[PDB]
RNA sequence: AUUCAUAAUAACUUUUCGAAUCGCAUGGCCUUGUGCUGGCGAUGGUUCAUUCAAAUUUCUGCCCUAUCAACUUUCGAUGGUAGGAUAGUGGCCUACCAUGGUUUCAACGGGUAACGGGGAAUAAGGGUUCGAUUCCGGAGAGGGAGCCUGAGAAACGGCUACCA
RNA sequence: UAUCUGGUUGAUCCUGCCAGUAGUCAUAUGCUUGUCUCAAAGAUUAAGCCAUGCAUGUCUAAGUAUAAGCAAUUUAUACAGUGAAACUGCGAAUGGCUCAUUAAAUCAGUUAUCGUUUAUUUGAUAGUUCCUUUACUACAUGGUAUAACUGUGGUAAUUCUAGA
């Protein structure tokens, strides 16, 4: 038969599921990024664990091992480029000093919110899966869609959709044929 | 298993095919041939998986039935005939024209060729003999077999065969300095020049290589194929003449061509 | 297509099945799709062919609409055309017609029931007839 | 009874069972080499029987109907050519090629006789087969004796250049 | 490294092979005859070589059990020599002979809810458990044996017998 | 992300296990059920038993075709195309399934064939084919059979087959 297709869980569910501190910590998190389930708040830090485990077996390594700087410069790299991470902070410790809050700050949801198209992150998820925003020129409806530091440039009303000039949607549409139709 | 194999599973196939590991379940078997199963290319992924001249097994088919394909001086139609290294893979429909060669990682390369150098290969002798009638002889590791070769070859050293007619042209021998090509092992696609050889009684041959930029490496014999003096190949050398660059090197060389 | 532009990438010339073969993408905004129809024709003008001398397929619409990519390929002749296509494709560009072969199971079964008779079995038939009579 | 043949060469009047195998009647093998269990009744003829096979070795002097008084035709003529040469009793010259049967066919109102093919003719291409392979065996050889005849110049100019180097050393 | 490659002598062989095959193309030469020569191939064929293999084989490694301590040697056990046999090494088998071989560094025997491996799960480090299962290698077609064809089979979507 | 917590006591410190917690390309099961991608799936007990239907056949220009087949010899009186049947050559010994048997067995890494066989592919490679030794040889090519087919049959029945 056919060669198995790989796959791997995204996420860590906490040892010690209880501790109230952890719960509304995660729960501010939630609340204050419009996330959906604890779910979200595991995946996220489960990234910043594996970064952070990488990071740390780099950063222990001997200076300018051919691992190393390979390696590091990867990272670094394209902690730079979703823009997770900061130029200023170039260096490789800053990205044991990241926190989920910073990658929850460059999902699209808040990125939406930041840009101003939203009313508030809850209502940027409503726009974001309603396939009303868009990134380059093209639709993105997952509401996690990460953004390159150069997107935001691209990010705004999608062309498709009623709130980027095309045909005024459904429900006014509609009820435009019910004015119409009673007003004849 | 009670006769021959006749089958391959795509996890099966040696990887320096690049064969995708998600389209079907099976590979192409090279069929018996002149070069082993391995390190050998099959007209069938050469044609569709590097040139893309043809999308599917059934085009390949037709490619190869219509006779536009010949391999060295002869027009093959084996649908997974085992082209080798130093085979001539010609293409005269499209007056394309190449040699089978390593890349520095390993995999063969799409080595294109002008014809006064596709005339000709270069051959290994994997031994010395005599024949029937006192006819010493040899064969190449791409098992042609040539008659009356000249008196001073011996095993291992290196055959400039004219695909005209396969006959000794003339050869290279296997001494300290001459350009080797590492055919396998880690280090597969190298190039360099013999330093010295061990010569280990019984034990496998060693020779001990250095390029170039000095990169020394160390490589059995049964593994290594002299194809000229020093930095003067008897063919065209692949793209960076057969120098690997490290995983640094190799990405400030894609930044610098981005 | 309203502004179909159509754009034709990775066009390499392969004179062993005596063609052009090329990545080809399709924009159409405000439109749903395009058929094999519109794009042939536009591809044969463009290619100084006959509308069967091109070949098409593998149309994928990208997500949000706006454009498609298939995977052109422009014969240099209708007889070209003819002996080197799939027949699923000359009936899919209806060129060609639906080859009549029965279904798996009956032909394989056709297979089995002549296997259980050796040659013609004329003979056969008519010792058949003759006992069935008797 | 049953229709168990009668075979040749057992020596008995009951059923019993042969290995039956290839160039031996009764049984046909389906697939190359095999054998298979049959069972044939025996050569003695009893009472068993439902039906006699016989031939007639000498005609009586009067007439069966389905027998000597009417026939069947050979239903195909010849078909090698030395065949054709002793079914008419020609002589060595004697041509075949319009001594073959030219045997009548009618689709319809369309006749016409699709004689058979005939083989081992003599004809001018296998006539060139075999000057084609007289000429590749002779060039052959030919090519494999001059080839030794430089070979052989070449080891003796070897040994020549070999006592000359040793005529430069030993001063 | 060889009694190797290969060559040379004397014979033997119930004798293998060395082409009575096939398609296209039909060109040259004249002493013009169905004359002599001719191309591109296909198939076939001995030996060598290659390739795909195959069979043996060196070394090292395997879960639990002493409530298994001695085991193997009738009629193969360890080995010698000679022969059969094998495609071929070999107690593989036969004949004569010697009395050896393994073991507390766990032989031998029993259990395995045991096909082996690449691997999987989970771990600071060490590790613990799992691997019937997509790849590799084994073994089987209900049990067991025997055997035809072939290059390749103890073949089972092949035969033979017994068993169920 | 090298972490512990509840339980012996009136109360304490311990050994100590029970219980908790988290994971499982780890099984089953209960409740519940919108979408996309991907996707395992009669291994576990019974390698227990199997109805039925399929799963190995195959032809080009290039082995043999007078089907009493099809269209035409618009190329032909030996064949000329195409083609059923059939003989002939290959293949059916790969794949697919399962893990029952097997604890130095298999298998893993590593070896050797100076110890053997090998269809096929690849490359070479038969003036001695007069050999009983120049007609055993007709060499512009030798001989014999038998399928396919026709016709008579037998058996309730088979992918049975006899006689001519």
């Amino acid at each position: 038969p056919r060669a198995p297709r790989t796959y791997s869980k995204t996420y860590s569910t906490p040892k010690r599921p209880y501790e109230s501190s952890r719960l509304d910590a995660e729960l501010k998190l939630a609340g204050e990024f419009g996330l959906k389930n604890k779910k979200e708040i595991y995946r996220i830090s489960f990234q910043l664990s594996k970064i952070r485990r990488a990071a740390r077996d780099l950063l222990t390594r001997d200076e300018k091992d051919p691992k190393r700087l390979f390696e590091g410069n990867a990272l670094i790299r394209r902690l730079v480029r979703v823009g997770v991470l900061s130029e200023d902070k170039k260096k490789l410790d800053y990205v044991l000093a990241l926190k989920v809050e910073d990658f929850l700050e460059r999902r699209l949801q808040t990125q939406v919110y930041k840009l101003g198209l939203a009313k508030s992150v809850h209502h940027a998820r409503v726009l974001i899966t309603q396939r009303h925003i868009a990134v380059g020129k093209q639709i993105v409806n997952i509401p996690s869609f990460m953004v390159r530091l150069d997107s935001e440039k691209h990010i705004d009303f999608a062309p498709t959709s009623p709130f980027g000039g095309a045909r005024p949607g459904r429900v006014a549409r509609r009820n435009a044929a019910r004015k119409a139709e009673a007003s004849g | 298993a009670r006769g021959p194999k006749k089958h391959l599973k795509r996890l099966a196939a040696p990887h320096h095919w690049l064969l995708d590991k998600l389209s079907g379940c099976y590979a192409p078997r090279p069929s018996a041939g002149p070069h082993k199963l391995r390190e050998s290319l099959p007209l069938i992924v050469f044609l569709r998986n590097r040139l893309k001249y043809a999308l599917n097994g059934r085009e390949v088919k037709a490619i190869l039935m219509q006779r536009h394909v010949k391999v060295d001086g002869k027009v093959r139609t084996d649908t997974t005939y085992p082209a080798g290294f130093m085979d001539v893979i010609t293409l005269d429909a499209t007056n394309e024209n190449f040699r089978l060669v390593y890349d520095v990682k390993g995999r063969f390369a799409v080595h294109r060729i002008t014809d006064e150098e596709a005339s000709y290969k270069l051959g290994k002798v994997k031994k010395v003999q005599l024949g029937k009638k006192g006819v010493p002889y040899v064969v190449t590791h791409d098992g042609r077999t040539i008659r009356y070769p000249d008196p001073n070859i011996k095993v291992n050293d290196t055959v400039k065969i004219d695909l005209a007619s396969g006959k000794i042209t003339d050869f290279i021998k296997f001494d300290a300095g001459k350009l080797v090509y590492v055919t396998g092992g880690r280090n597969l696609g190298r190039i360099g020049t013999i330093v010295h050889k061990e010569r280990h009684d019984g034990g496998f041959d060693l020779v001990h290589i250095k390029d170039s930029l000095d990169n020394t490496f160390v490589t059995r014999l049964n593994n290594v194929f002299v194809i000229g003096e020093q930095g003067k190949p008897y063919i065209s050398l692949p793209k960076g003449k057969g120098i690997k660059l490290s995983i640094a090197e190799e990405r400030d060389r894609r930044r610098a061509q981005q | 297509s309203d502004a179909v532009t159509i754009r034709t990438r990775k066009v390499i010339s392969n004179p062993l099945l005596a063609r052009k073969q090329f990545v080809v993408d399709v924009l159409h905004p405000n439109r749903a799709n395009v058929s094999k129809d519109e794009l042939r024709e536009k591809l044969a003008e463009v290619y100084k062919a006959e509308k069967d001398a091109v070949s098409v397929f593998g149309f994928r619409t990208q997500f949000g609409g706006g454009k498609s990519v298939g995977f052109g390929l422009v014969y240099n002749s209708v007889a070209e055309a003819k002996k080197f296509e799939p027949t699923y494709r000359l009936v899919r560009y209806g060129l060609a017609e639906k080859v009549e072969k029965a279904s798996r199971q009956q032909r394989k079964q056709k297979k089995n029931r002549d296997k259980k008779i050796f040659g013609t079995g004329k003979r056969l038939a008519k010792k058949v007839a003759r006992r069935n009579a008797d | 009874k049953q229709g168990f043949p009668m075979k040749q060469g057992v020596l008995l009047p009951t059923r019993i069972k042969l290995l039956l195998t290839k160039n031996v009647s009764c049984y046909r093998p389906r697939r190359d080499g095999e054998r298979k269990r049959k069972s044939v009744r025996g050569a003695i003829v009893g009472p068993d029987l439902a039906v006699l096979a016989l031939v007639i070795v000498k005609k009586g002097e009067q007439e069966l109907e389905g027998l000597t008084d009417t026939t069947v035709p050979k239903r195909l003529g010849p078909k090698r050519a030395n065949n054709i040469r002793k079914f008419f009793g020609l002589s060595k010259e004697d041509d075949v090629r319009d001594f073959v049967i030219r045997r009548e066919v009618t689709k319809g109102e369309k006749t016409y006789t699709k004689a058979p093919k005939i083989q081992r003719l003599v004809t001018p291409q296998r006539l060139q087969r075999k000057r084609h392979q007289r000429a590749l065996k002779v060039r052959n050889a030919q090519a494999q004796r001059e080839a030794a005849a430089e070979y052989a110049q070449l080891l003796a100019k070897r040994l020549s250049e070999r006592k000359a180097e040793k005529a430069e050393i030993r001063k």
